[PDB]
This record gives structure tokens, sequence and C-alpha cells, in this order.
């Protein structure tokens, strides 16, 4: 059979695993609702790198638009849920 | 091949239960090995370890069925002092069916197998007694 | 046992078969088939079949050349495999070699039956004819009898070759 | 196994040997020939039905050809079948005659001398 | 493809089959098989549609492996006796090799895997050819060497074919795969009686061929390759669906239809050889074939499925090219049982 | 036996020449020296990438034409038979069929390379 | 007052690839309406060669 | 009438009809003669007449 | 039977096992087919030469001819499959199921 019924908790766990795999972020610090700029002191290019890492993790193209807004892990989870059509 | 069949058949029915059970175990193990080979060929196990596990599981299940069938059938033919009776085979068949259910862990499978294997075992005994031919040599 | 020439040639034949049956890159499979073809030509020559051996070697060399050309185009595989570049190919090659050695050992010192019959060895020189006559070659005469005895064979073979040309051109058309 | 392919004196593709002329030909009112003609008529009706033509009355020449072809083939088929059965009987009788020890004539007892078990129904 | 090239390729296929059936030399039989395969490969690819390429590749690989095994069996037989005539195959190992090679050529279980795939991959006309004309040569060879066939191996393969055809047909919604599994089961029925009586084998082959021709021509007339496409035919040609239902009943072996004649004639023969369990198993196993014929009869003729609006357009047009032998095929495949004794003309 | 000796001698001489070629001179092999040659600049792709054959149909036809010469080669011996008329008829038939196959491939553009 | 006949819900059972869908087999898709699959536009790479300067 | 002339119409193809009827009649005559000769030959062989 | 005969028979068996066990390339399987044909040629030639069956000397040559027709056939198919997938891998031949 094909891929299992991925859930929102799976999306959140994968997103946080990817983010904790970034060198410029201390792992224990970041939360789900932590802004990339204000809380973590990242600039736009680091956000671009994080978005590319998300694209590698979940395997679908996120355009330049609809990526300028995914600014904490939480909106990233929302974007992936909307694109993959998951609700529970 | 046919050597295993003659090895089982040469031992008189209600005698030397250990040797009869050993022969039936060998026949069951051979059948399980054939089934494992075909299942591995047509349904790849995606790894060597999982393939070995599947082959061992199938072979052990079939060998256990054969051993239990042979032991119970010989012991029944011995304690009842009535060889050449399909009842012993039916009882042996039921034991194998029960074992199959135990191995697959299902009552439904176990109950169905006990009835079906037992009937088949009894029919094989009847064919042995009356000389029924499965593969009949041409004569006319 | 005398000079072991025929046995050595047959063993190299089997080794080449194992080499191309392990299925490395088709370049090396073609090499193994070429070695087998030359060795089989030698085997046939050792029995008086000069024309047949040379004929099959010449046919195979031409065939292999086409295969090499086709391999460079359709079976290229950026890292081509040699017999020691992969565990599966090396395992198949070693299994073939070991089975050949085991069969030879079982049939050489003892007289064991594998599938059909058994063998004691004795060298293949034993079963020769002793025939002492002729100002011609029996093999050449038999092959040349194709144009006088084998009219039906010539007819069916020619029709098959013409149909083969038509068939390949139909298959490769596409559209 | 094939039982009469290798019968001695058999011509490969004859379909009707000369000796078959010794047999009475099937009558033209043979019920098997009538069934052959009926099969031809049914074929004609089905031909009318598939072609979307009036089934009973569309083509009388075509239906006539169907019936005639079926009867014509069936006549020779019946002749060959009768010949083959006659051959089987001829060979069987000859073999029985030539092997008397294998088919021994047995003197038959009467039911007054044979003892059959009686099984009451109760 | 050019019509002349198509005609010459068809002639080459029939010529290979004829060369197999008229030869007394093993080499000429092998040559006939080679010629048949060579001319058959492009017939399967007449319409390119890459599934046909896959079907042709699978068919070529299977048939070429079988041809290699056949040549090895011939050479072993020659080695153990310097004989080239087709006879009782003096060596038993060669006999086993030839039995397996001919089973692979025919598609008997467990060499049956290629038949559903090849039949689904090719067009309906190619499937008709593959399931009717391709069976003659291996069966003709088997009839000549029947006195030396090991009954155990052949009967095992026949029972496997009947069982596997019956089981495989149950899960199919595609008509061509249904035809392929029917073909496998009928092949098993054909080869079950071969060691006992070759006339029964020929009779079964003829009845199966006429029924298969009827079914394939009916599926060509109404251009349906699936169950749901065939469920639209009642709203365009009810007569075609009715005749299809009758033919499907005949193929299930129901009396008094024609398809009952072979099975009835085989069981009886097998009983004269003291074979009782085997015919009983085969007869009860044929009920699977009957079931998945009856399901198609339900879908196509005995009930009316919903249709589409555009079908109204099709009401205004007639079938242009007509198959002349279809009415005779239907009649022969249904109403023939009373003429059963005519089978004596086959020996 | 003499041909085997000749083959062994030739192969031994060639192998000895290779051995002297590889063991007599002074070797200074570094990565730049052993790099592949493509006229001074580095290759873009691999040399193990597929390379299209534009004469593939001619290549396939070559197999059948090569077996035809194997069929035709026993003609010098065939010309010694008493049934000269039959042998000549069959030889001419074989050559005519070969010529007809060549003509068929030629007319249907089978000898033109793919573009 | 009307004889029951199959509807869309009844007919859809025969529209899949197999009669009895299975966890693994449910991902099988029915063949195209004509037996023509979408052309696999495989990128056949061209060989890139340096001609010169040497 | 019809839009397309429908070339197969009120005038049937008389060549085809004549050929069909001629084939049927020839077959019937041949069968009658064959049965007559078969009966005569059978009676000749068996010494009946 | 001498050792040469069983060596040729073993070569045939090895080539058959090689054909029946696919790895990825169709060309490798076609090479196994050619190898089986070659083993058949050698075996038949040895039998015919040993027994001095003079006419049968034309038989192996004929066996070669229909070998080429099988190779040229197979290669042809290998082209078409390649043109569909850019690769001769046998895993791509899975549009039709059982
Ligand atoms: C008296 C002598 C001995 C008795 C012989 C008669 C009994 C034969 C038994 C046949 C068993 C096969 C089917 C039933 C079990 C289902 C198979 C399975 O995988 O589930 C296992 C099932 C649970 O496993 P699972 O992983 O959960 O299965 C998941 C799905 O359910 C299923 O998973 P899946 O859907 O993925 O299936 C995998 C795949 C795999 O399919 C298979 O398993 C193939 C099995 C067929 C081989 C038949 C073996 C019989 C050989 C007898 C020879 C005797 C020698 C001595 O299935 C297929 O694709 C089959 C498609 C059809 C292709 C057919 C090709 C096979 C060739 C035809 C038969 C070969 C005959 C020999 C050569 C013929 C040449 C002429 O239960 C078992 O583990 C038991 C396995 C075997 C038990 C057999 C019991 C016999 C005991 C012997 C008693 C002797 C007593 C002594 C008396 C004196
Ligand atoms: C006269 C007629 C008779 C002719 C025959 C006589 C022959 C005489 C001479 C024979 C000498 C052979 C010479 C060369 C043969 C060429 C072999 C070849 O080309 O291999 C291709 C074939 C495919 O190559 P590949 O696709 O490139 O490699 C992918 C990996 O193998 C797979 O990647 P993975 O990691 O995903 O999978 C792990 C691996 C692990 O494999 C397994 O799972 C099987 C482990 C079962 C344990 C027992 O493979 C599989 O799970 C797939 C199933 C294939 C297993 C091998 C099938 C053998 C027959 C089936 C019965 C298996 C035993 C059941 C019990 C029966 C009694 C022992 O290789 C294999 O299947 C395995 C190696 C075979 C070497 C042994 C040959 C002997
Ligand atoms: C027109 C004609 C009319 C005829 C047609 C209609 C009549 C025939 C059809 C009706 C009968 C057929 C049913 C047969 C069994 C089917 C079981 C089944 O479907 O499994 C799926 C079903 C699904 O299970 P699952 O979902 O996989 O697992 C969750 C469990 O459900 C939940 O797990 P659980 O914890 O709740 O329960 C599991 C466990 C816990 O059990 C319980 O919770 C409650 C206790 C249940 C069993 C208690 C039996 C012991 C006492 C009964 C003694 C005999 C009756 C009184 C006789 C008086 C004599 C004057 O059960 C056991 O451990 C029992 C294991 C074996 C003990 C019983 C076997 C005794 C053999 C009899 C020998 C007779 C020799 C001849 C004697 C001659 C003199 C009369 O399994 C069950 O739930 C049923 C298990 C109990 C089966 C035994 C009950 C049947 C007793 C008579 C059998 C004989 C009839 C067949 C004859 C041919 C066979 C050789
Ligand atoms: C041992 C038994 C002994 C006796 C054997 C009896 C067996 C039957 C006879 C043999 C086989 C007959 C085959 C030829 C007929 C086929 C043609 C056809 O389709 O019929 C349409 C046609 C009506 O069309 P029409 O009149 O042109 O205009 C209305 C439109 O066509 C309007 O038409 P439409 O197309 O628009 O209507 C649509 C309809 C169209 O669907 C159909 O028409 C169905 C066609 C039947 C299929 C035949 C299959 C092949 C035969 C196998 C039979 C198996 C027998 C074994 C037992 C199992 C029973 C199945 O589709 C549906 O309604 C679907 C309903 C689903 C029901 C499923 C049942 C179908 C199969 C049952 C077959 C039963 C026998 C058929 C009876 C004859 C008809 O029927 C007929 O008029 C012909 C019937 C017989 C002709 C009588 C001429 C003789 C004149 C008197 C001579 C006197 C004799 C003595 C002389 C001396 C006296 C003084
Ligand atoms: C035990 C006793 C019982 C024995 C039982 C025997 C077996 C029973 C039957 C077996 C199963 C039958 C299966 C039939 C396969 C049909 C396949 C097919 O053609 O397509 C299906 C076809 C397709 O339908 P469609 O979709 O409407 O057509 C669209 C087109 O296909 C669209 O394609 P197109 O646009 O390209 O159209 C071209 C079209 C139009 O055609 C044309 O335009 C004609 C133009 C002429 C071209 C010039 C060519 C000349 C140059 C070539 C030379 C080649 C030489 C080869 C020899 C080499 C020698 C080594 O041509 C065709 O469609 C096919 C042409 C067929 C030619 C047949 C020639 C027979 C060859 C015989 C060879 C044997 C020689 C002796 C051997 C000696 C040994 C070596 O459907 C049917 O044909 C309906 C089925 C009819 C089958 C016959 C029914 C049973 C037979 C009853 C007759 C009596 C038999 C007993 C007689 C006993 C002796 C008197
Ligand atoms: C569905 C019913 C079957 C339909 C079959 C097609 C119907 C059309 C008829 C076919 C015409 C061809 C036969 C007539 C031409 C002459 C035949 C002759 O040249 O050949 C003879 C052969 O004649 C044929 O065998 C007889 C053909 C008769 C076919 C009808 C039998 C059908 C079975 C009974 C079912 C009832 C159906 C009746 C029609 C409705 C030579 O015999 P022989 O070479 O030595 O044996 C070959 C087989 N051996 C060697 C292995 C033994
Ligand atoms: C024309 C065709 C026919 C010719 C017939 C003659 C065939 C000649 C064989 C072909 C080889 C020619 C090579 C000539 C130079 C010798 C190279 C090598 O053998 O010498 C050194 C061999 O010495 C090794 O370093 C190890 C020496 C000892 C260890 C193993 C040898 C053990 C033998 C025991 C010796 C003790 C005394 C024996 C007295 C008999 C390896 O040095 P190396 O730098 O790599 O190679 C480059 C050579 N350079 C420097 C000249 C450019
Ligand atoms: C293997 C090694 C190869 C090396 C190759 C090097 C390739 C060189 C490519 C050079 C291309 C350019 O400079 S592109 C020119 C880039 N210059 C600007 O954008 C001017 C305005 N700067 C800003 O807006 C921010 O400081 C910004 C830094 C963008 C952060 O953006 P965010 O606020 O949104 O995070």
């Amino acid at each position: 059979s094909d891929a299992p019924p991925l859930t929102l908790e799976a999306i959140k766990d994968r997103v946080l695993y990817v983010l904790k795999l970034y060198d410029k972020i201390d792992p224990e610090k970041l939360s789900v609702n932590s802004h990339f700029m204000k809380d973590l002191g990242l600039d736009s290019l680091d956000q671009v790198e994080i978005i590319m890492a998300m694209e590698d993790e979940f395997g679908f193209e996120i355009p330049d638009i609809d990526a300028e807004k995914l600014m904490c892990p939480q909106e990233i989870v929302d974007y992936i849920a909307d694109k993959k059509d998951v609700y529970e | 091949a046919k050597t295993l069949l003659h090895k089982y058949s040469d031992i008189p029915e209600g005698t030397e239960c250990h040797r009869k059970a050993y022969a039936s175990t060998s026949i069951g193990g051979a059948t399980g090995l054939i089934v494992s080979a075909y299942s591995i060929a047509l349904k790849p196990p995606a790894s060597f370890l999982e393939g070995v596990a599947r082959t061992g599981r199938y072979t052990f299940t079939s060998a256990a069925i054969g051993a239990i069938f042979g032991l119970t059938s010989c012991i029944s033919a011995q304690v009842r002092e009535k060889p050449d009776d399909p009842l012993n085979y039916f009882i042996g068949g039921c034991a194998g069916g029960l074992t199959l259910g135990a191995r697959t862990r299902s009552y439904g499978i176990g109950a169905a197998a006990c009835a079906y294997m037992g009937l088949t075992a009894a029919l094989v005994k009847m064919g042995q007694l009356e000389g029924w031919q499965v593969f009949a040599e041409p004569k006319v | 046992m005398t000079m072991y020439i025929a046995f050595i040639l047959s063993t190299i034949f089997v080794i080449g078969f194992v080499g191309f049956s392990s299925k490395p890159s088709p370049i090396y499979g073609g090499l193994g088939l070429i070695v087998s073809g030359g060795v089989g030509c030698g085997i046939v020559l050792n029995f008086g079949g000069s024309f047949l051996g040379l004929m099959v070697f010449l046919i195979y060399l031409g065939g292999m050349l086409v295969v090499f050309g086709y391999t460079t185009a359709m079976a290229t595989e950026m890292y081509p495999e040699v017999w020691v570049s992969n565990k599966t190919v090396f395992g198949a090659f070693v299994s073939g070699l070991m089975m050949e050695f085991c069969m030879v050992y079982y049939a050489l010192k003892e007289e064991e039956v594998e599938i059909i019959f058994k063998f004691n060895g004795l060298g293949d020189w034993v079963i020769y004819d002793t025939g002492d006559s002729g100002f011609f070659s029996e093999e050449a005469m038999g092959i040349a009898a194709l144009y006088s005895y084998g009219t039906w064979l010539v007819i069916v073979t020619g029709w098959s070759l013409l149909i083969g040309v038509v068939v390949i051109m139909e298959i490769t058309r596409g559209n | 196994m094939t039982m009469m392919s290798g019968r001695p004196g058999r011509v490969p593709l004859q379909f009707l040997p000369n000796e078959a002329r010794s047999l009475p030909p099937p009558k033209l009112t043979d019920p098997r020939l009538v069934y052959m003609g009926f099969l031809g008529y049914c074929s004609g009706l089905i031909d009318n039905a598939i072609r979307r033509r009036p089934v009973v009355s569309a083509g009388l020449h075509r239906q006539l050809l169907y019936v005639t072809s079926f009867v014509f083939f069936g006549y020779y088929l019946l002749k060959r079948q009768d010949y083959m059965y006659a051959l089987r009987d001829h060979d069987m009788f000859a073999y029985v005659k030539s092997h008397p020890e294998d088919f021994p004539e047995k003197d038959k007892k009467t039911y007054g001398e044979i003892l059959e078990e009686f099984h009451p129904v109760r | 493809m050019n019509p002349i090239i198509y005609t010459t390729l068809i002639m080459t296929v029939m010529s290979g089959t004829m060369l197999v059936m008229i030869s007394s030399h093993w080499l000429l039989i092998w040559i006939g098989f080679e010629m048949n395969l060579l001319a058959m490969i492009p017939v399967l690819m007449k319409n390119f549609n890459p599934r046909a390429t896959e079907a042709a590749t699978k068919y070529f690989l299977t048939q070429a492996t079988a041809s290699m095994m056949l040549m090895m069996a011939i050479i072993i037989n020659l080695l153990y006796s310097g004989q080239w005539t087709i006879t009782k195959m003096f060596n038993p190992v060669a006999m086993t090799m030839m039995t397996m090679a001919l089973a692979m050529k025919l598609g008997l279980s467990p060499f049956h895997f290629w038949v559903p795939e090849v039949t689904q991959g090719i067009s309906l006309q190619a499937g008709l050819l593959l399931l009717t004309w391709q069976k003659l040569a291996p069966l003709s060879v088997l009839c000549q060497i029947s006195q030396s066939i090991n009954p155990n191996l052949m009967l095992t393969m026949a029972m496997l074919s009947i069982l596997i055809g019956g089981w495989g047909g149950l899960n199919q919604t595609q008509l061509r795969k249904i035809m392929a599994y029917s073909s496998i089961a009928h092949m098993g029925w054909m080869t079950a009686v071969l060691p006992y009586n070759t006339t029964m084998t020929i009779l079964n082959l003829l009845i199966y061929i006429t029924m298969t021709l009827a079914m394939f021509m009916l599926l060509i007339h109404s251009s349906a390759t699936t169950t749901l496409s065939l469920s639209h035919t009642w709203n365009k040609m009810p007569v075609i669906t009715s005749l299809m239902m009758v033919t499907l009943l005949s193929m299930g072996g129901l009396p008094p239809l024609s398809g009952f004649m072979p099975k009835w004639m085989i069981i009886q023969e097998m009983t004269k050889n003291e074979s009782i369990i085997m015919p009983t198993l085969m007869a009860m196993t044929a009920l699977l074939n009957l079931y998945f014929y009856m399901r198609l009869a339900y879908s196509s003729s005995l009930t009316m499925f919903p249709s589409t609006n555009n079908m109204k357009m099709k009401w205004q047009f007639e079938h242009t090219k007509q198959m002349k032998l279809l009415p005779t095929m239907i009649v022969l495949s249904t109403l023939v049982l009373p003429m059963t004794p005519a089978l004596s003309s086959l020996n | 036996m003499n041909i085997m000796l000749t083959l062994l001698t030739n192969v031994t001489l060639a192998s000895l020449l290779v051995l002297i070629a590889f063991w007599l001179p002074q070797l200074n092999a570094y990565s730049e020296k052993t790099s592949p040659y493509e006229c001074g600049f580095d290759p873009m792709g691999s040399a193990r990438l597929p390379f299209s054959m534009k004469f593939f149909l001619v290549a396939i036809t070559f197999l059948l034409f090569d077996l035809e010469i194997a069929l035709l080669l026993p003609l010098p011996w065939a010309s010694q038979t008493n049934n000269l008329k039959t042998m000549l008829t069959m030889a001419l038939f074989l050559l005519i069929l070969l010529a007809a196959s060549l003509a068929y491939e030629w007319t249907q553009k089978g000898l033109e390379w793919a573009e | 007052a009307r004889q029951w006949q199959p509807d869309v819900e009844w007919a859809e059972q025969f529209g899949g690839a197999v009669m009895y869908p299975t966890k693994e087999t449910a991902h099988w898709k029915p063949p195209p309406w004509n037996d023509v699959d979408p052309p696999k536009d495989t990128l056949v790479s061209n060989l890139t060669l340096n001609f010169g300067p040497q | 009438k019809f839009y397309i002339r429908e070339p197969p119409h009120g005038s049937p193809d008389w060549l085809k009809v004549g050929l069909t009827l001629g084939t049927s009649v020839f077959l019937w005559i041949y069968l009658i003669k064959q049965h007559k000769e078969d009966v005569l030959e059978y009676k000749r062989r068996n010494g009946l007449e | 039977m001498p050792l040469v005969y069983m060596n040729i028979i073993m070569a045939f068996a090895i080539a058959l096992a090689g054909l029946l066990m696919y790895r990825s390339h169709l060309m490798s399987s076609l090479l196994c087919l050619e190898g089986m044909m070659l083993s058949l040629f050698i075996m038949s030639t040895l039998i015919i030469l040993n027994t001095h069956f003079t006419l049968a000397n034309m038989m192996p040559i004929i066996l070669l001819v229909f070998a080429a027709c099988e190779a040229a056939l197979g290669l042809s198919l290998l082209v078409m499959v390649s043109n569909t997938y850019g690769t001769d891998y046998v895993q791509n031949l899975n549009l039709l199921q059982c």
C-alpha cells in the first residue's frame, strides 16, 4: 500500500526535528510559536534555508510566495496541512 | 521425493510411533520448504533476514503439523488396537488442524482446519484401504 | 586423463558461461560469451569439426559486436558492474564456480549420477571411431549435402530469414 | 493415446476409404440430417438477427444456402461416423474370435441353482 | 502496417503451425515453432500503444525459453538414441523437459503467468489469434508423444491449470483477462484426458475453439473490453447481449448446450481408466468458471445497467463490417449436443 | 599442437612487451596527469552515458546477413554433387532471397540512418 | 410498482481494476480507455563534448 | 425516402442472388446423385441387387 | 557419458538459470539466451561428430540460423522498450498484471 495517513502531530514532529537540525538555532530554546526573526535572531536568508530544508523533508515545491509568511513552526505546520489536506 | 513417502508408508500403522512421527515431520517440512520457496519467489521479502524468518516460520508450521498428525494417528491406532481404521486418521487430521490454528492464532482457522484436515485424512485412509487411484495409469 | 586438453577446454567453456550468466555489465557478458565461443570452437576442432567450430566462432564474433554496439547505447549504466563490484554478481559467479568444481570432483574420482547418467572420466579419447578411409572430409560432405538433400531445409530457412528482415522492420517502426 | 490412428492400411487424409462403400448410406430423411438442416436454419435466423433484418423473411436465398450447406456437410459427416463405428465393431469381433482363451464361453446356471442373499426391508 | 505485410505475417504464422503438424522430423517441428514465434511477435504489436510492446516482450521471452528447453530435450533424446523421428521419447529426462517446454508454450499452470498479461496487452483480434490458433501446435505435438507422457506430471499441471484459471477469473473486471483465465482452465481440461484418449483432447479443443471464436467475435462486434463497457450494449444491440449470455452459459458447461459435451465426454473416459477422484475434482472446480461467466451474464444481459446520453447518437448508425462466420460460430457453440456421436469421426 | 604453441608464443611476446613498457621507464603519476583528456577542459558529463546509435536497424539486419554467409560458405563443396541442377537452383534461390530482402529494406528506407 | 434495475452505485462495483479490492490492490488503476498510456517523456541526455582548443 | 441513396435498395443484387441460388441447387443435385450412387454401390457390394 | 558431455550440459543449465534469474538489464537475459543457443550448438555438434551421422552435419548450421532470428527479434524489442523508458530495465515492464 501507499504512504500511511500522516497526521498533524507527525507534521509538527518532523518540522521540529528539521528545525533542531539547523546549526544556527539552539534546540531546547525554540517553541512551536517562536518567530524566526524576533525570538531566534535569524535573517531572511536563514528563513530561506529553513524553507528549503522543509521542501527536502516533505518533498513538495514551496514557491517564493507562500514562503515569505511561514515565520514560526506553527504557520509551517498550517501550510503543510493545507497543502497535503490533513485536518485531524 | 518419493523416498519420504515410502519411508512413512513402510512402517506399519499402529507401531513404532516415534519413527512414524519422524517420517511425517520430514514430509511436512519438505512441503513447508516448497511453499516457502514459492512464496519468496512470487512475493519478495524485501530483505534477507525477513525472508529467512518467513521460510523458517512456514517450514516450522508445516513440520509441526506433520509431527502432530503422525504422533496422534499412530497413538490412536495403538491404544484402540484397531489399525486400518480411518478414525485414527481423522483424529490425526484434527490435531494438525488444531495445531494450524495455534500457529496462526485463530479459533476460526483452527476449527475449520480441524474439520477439513480430519476429513481429508480419513479419505486418504479409505483410499489406501480400497485402492483408490488419484493418478490412474491408462488401461483402456 | 591424457593431456586433459578436452577437459580443460570444457572447463573454460563452463567458466565463461558462469561469467556471462552472473550478469555483469553486458560488456563483460559479451567478453565472457566471446571466450566461451572461442573455447567451444576449440572443442569442436578437437573432434574433427573444423568448419562447424570456425563457423560458430565467426558468427558469434559478429553477433557480439552488434551486442557491444547496442550495449553502449541502451544498457550503459554509469557505473558498469564487474564480477567483483557487487555482492550479488560475485556471489553468483562464486556459486557457479563452486558448483562446477563440485560436479567435476563428484564425477572424476568416483562415478556418480547427477541427472541422467554417470561418468568415470577416462578422457574423451576413448569413444573415437578408428575409421581409416577417405580422400574427403565427412563433415564437409555432410554440410555440403544441404544443397542436394536438404531442399526443404533451404526453403524454410530462406523464408524465415526474409520474414525476419520484414519482422524487424515492422517492430522497430513505432508510430 | 490414439486407438485407431495407426490402424494398418489406413490412408493418411482420405476421410472416406473405399471399404466404406460396403455400408448402407444414411437415408436423406435421417433425423440427424434433419437436425443438421435445422442448425443451418437457426444460423440463417441468427444472421438475419445480427444484421438487423426481418428475421423470418429477410433473405430466402441466404437461408436456403445455409440449410443446404449444413445438410451437405452433415451427410458426409454421418457417412464417416457410421463407417468408423462399423470399423470398431469389425475389429472388436475379429479380436474376440482370434483370442478364444481370453473370452471363454461360460455355461450359465439357472436362478433355481444360484443362491442370492435375501435382505428384508423392515 | 501494410495489409500485404499483415497478410504475409498471418500466412507465416499458419505456415509454422502447419510445418509443426505435418513434420516427422524433430528439427522441422522446432523450425516450425521458431517460424511461428518470429511471425507472431509483430502481430501482437500491430497497434503500437506501448502496452503491446510489453506484451510482445513477455511473450517472446516465454516462448524463446520454451524453445530452448524443447531443443535441449530433442538433443538429449538424440544422444540416448540416434533418432530424429517424433516418437515415444526413449529418454525420460528428455520427456520431462519436453513436457515442461510444451506446457510453457501452452500456458499451463504454473507456467500460466504470461497469458493474462499478454492477452490484456494486445488488441481483441490479436487475443483471438493467440487464444485459438496458438494452441494447435503444442497440443498436436503432445498428442504424438502421449504414450510416453508421465501421467503424474501432466495431471498435476492439468489440475493446477483448472484450479488457477477458476480462481484467477473470479477477481477480473477486464474481459480479456477473463478470456485468458478461461483459456487456462480449458487447457487444463484438454491435457487432463490426453494420456488416456487423444480424440477427447481434439474434441475439447474444437469445441473450445468454436466457443472462443464466438465470444471474441461478439466482443469485437460490440467494442467492449471491460465489464462496464459491455454493460452498455443492451441499449444499442440487445440481440448481441442475448447471444453473449447464451454463449457464456455454454462455456460454463450447462446442459443441453455444446460446452457440456467435452466435460461429459472426458469424465466418462477417465472413469473407464479407474480415475474417479480426478474427474470429480475437475467437475466441481469448473463451477468457478461458471460463476464468473454468470456474473458477466448478470452485468450484460439479465439486468439493464444505466446508459449515457451520447448513446442516442449511436442509435443512428449500423455496424459496417460484418463477420460472416459469427452466426455459424454461435450455433455450433450452443446447439450441437444432439450430434455428439459424430466424435467418432475424429479418430 | 603447433597452433597452440604459436598462440602461446604470440600472447607471451605481447605480454612481455607490456611488462617492459610498464616496468622499464620512470613513472611520475599525479592526479592532473591521469585525468581524462577532452582537449584541455574538463568533461561535462560522463563517458558512460548512453550514446545513441543511428544505424541500429542496419546493425540488426547485419545479424541475419551474417548468418546468410554461413549458409552460403559450403558452396565450393556443394558444387561437387551429381545433382548439379538442384544445387544450383537452391544456391540461386538463397542468393535471390538475400537480394530481395536487401531490396525490401532499401525501398522502405531501412538503410537510412536516424536523425 | 417497478422492477428494480441497477443504478450508478450498483454499477460502480464493476468499474475498478479488480473485483475484490485489497489494501495493496486498491492502488491499482484501471487501464486507459484506449490501450494507450501517457507518453513517458524520458529526458534522453545529449552527449556534451569539448571541441578544442587543443 | 432516405438522405443517402442507400445503393443497396429495391433492386437486389441479381448476380449475388443468382449465384446463391445456383450454389444451393448444384449442392442439392450433387447430394441427390451421390446418394443414388451410394445406394447402387452398396447394393452391388452386398449382393442384394 | 564422458566429462565433456556433462560439461556442455552444465553450461546449458547455467545459462538457463541465468536467463530465469533476471537482475535488471534485458540485454543480460538476451546474452543468456545466446549462451543457451551456443551450448546447444556445441552439444549437437559433438553428438553428430561422434556417431558419424553425415547428413545431420547440416543440422547445427540450421540451428545457428534460427538463433540469429531470435537475437535480432529480441534486440528489436529492446529498442522499443528503450524508446519508451530511456532504459532497458525489466522493472519498467509492469503495466500489465495478473
Ligand atoms: C441441519 C443440521 C444442523 C447443523 C447446522 C448448525 C449446527 C452446526 C454449526 C454450529 C456449530 C459450529 C461452530 C464450531 C466452532 C466455531 C468457532 C468459531 O467460529 O471461531 C470463531 C470465533 C471468533 O473468535 P476470535 O474473534 O478470533 O477471538 C476472540 C474470541 O471470540 C473471544 O475469546 P474468548 O475468551 O471469549 O473464548 C475463547 C475460549 C474461552 O471460552 C469461553 O469463553 C467459553 C467456553 C467456550 C467453549 C466451552 C466448551 C466446553 C464445554 C462444552 C462441552 C460439550 C457441550 C455439551 C455436550 C453435552 C453432552 C450430553 O474458548 C476456548 O478456549 C475453547 C477451546 C476448545 C474448547 C471446546 C472444544 C470441545 C470439543 C468437543 C469434542 C466433541 C467430541 C464428541 C463428543 C460426543 C458426545 C456429545 O471463535 C469463537 O469465539 C468461538 C470459540 C469457541 C469454539 C468452541 C464452541 C463449539 C463447540 C462445539 C463444536 C462442534 C461443532 C462442529 C462440528 C465439527 C467440528 C469438528
Ligand atoms: C481435426 C480436424 C479439425 C482441424 C481444425 C483446425 C483449426 C480450427 C480453427 C483454428 C482457429 C482459427 C483462428 C483464426 C485466426 C484469424 C485471425 C485473423 O485473421 O484476424 C481475425 C479477424 C479480424 O476481424 P476484423 O477486425 O473485421 O478485420 C480487420 C483486419 O484484420 C484489419 O487488418 P488489415 O487492414 O491488414 O486487413 C488485411 C486482410 C485483408 O486481406 C487481404 O487484403 C488479401 C490481400 C492478399 C495479399 C497477398 C499475400 C501473398 C504473399 C504472401 C505469401 C506468404 C507465404 C507463406 C508460406 C511460407 C512457406 C514456408 O487480411 C486479414 O485480415 C487476414 C488475412 C488472413 C490470411 C490467411 C492465409 C492462410 C495461410 C495458410 C498457410 C498454410 C500453407 C500450407 C503450409 C505448408 C507447410 C509449410 O476476424 C476473423 O477473421 C473472423 C474469424 C474467422 C476464423 C475462421 C473460423 C474457423 C475456420 C473455418 C474454415 C474451415 C477450416 C477447416 C478447413 C480444412 C481444410 C479444407
Ligand atoms: C462445434 C462442432 C465442431 C466444428 C468444427 C468445424 C466444422 C466445419 C468442418 C471442417 C471441414 C474440414 C473437414 C472435412 C475435410 C476433409 C478431412 C480430411 O481431409 O481429413 C481427414 C480427417 O477428417 C476429420 O478428422 C473429420 C472432420 C469432422 C469434424 C466434425 C466432428 C465434431 C465432433 C462432434 C460434435 C458434433 C458437431 C457436428 C456439426 C454440427 C483425415 O483423417 P486423418 O488424417 O487420418 O486423422 C487426423 C488426426 N489423427 C491422425 C491424429 C488421427
Ligand atoms: C623484448 C621481449 C623479451 C625480453 C626478455 C627479458 C624480459 C625482461 C622482463 C621485463 C621487465 C623489465 C624491467 C626492467 C627494470 C626492473 C624493474 C624491477 O624489477 O626492479 C625493481 C625490483 O625491486 C623491488 O623493489 C624489490 C626487490 C626485492 C623484493 C622482491 C624480489 C625478491 C627476489 C630475490 C632477490 C635477492 C637476490 C636474487 C639473486 C638471483 C622494481 O623497481 P621499481 O621502482 O618499482 O620500477 C621502476 C624501475 N626503474 C627504477 C628502472 C625505473
Ligand atoms: C562554491 C562557491 C561559489 C561562490 C559563488 C558566489 C556567487 C555570488 C552571487 C552574488 C549575487 C548577489 O550578490 S545578489 C545582491 C544582494 N544584495 C541585496 O540584496 C541588497 C539589499 N540587501 C538586503 O536586502 C539584505 O541585507 C539581504 C542580505 C538580502 C538579506 O535579505 P532579507 O532581509 O530578506 O533576509
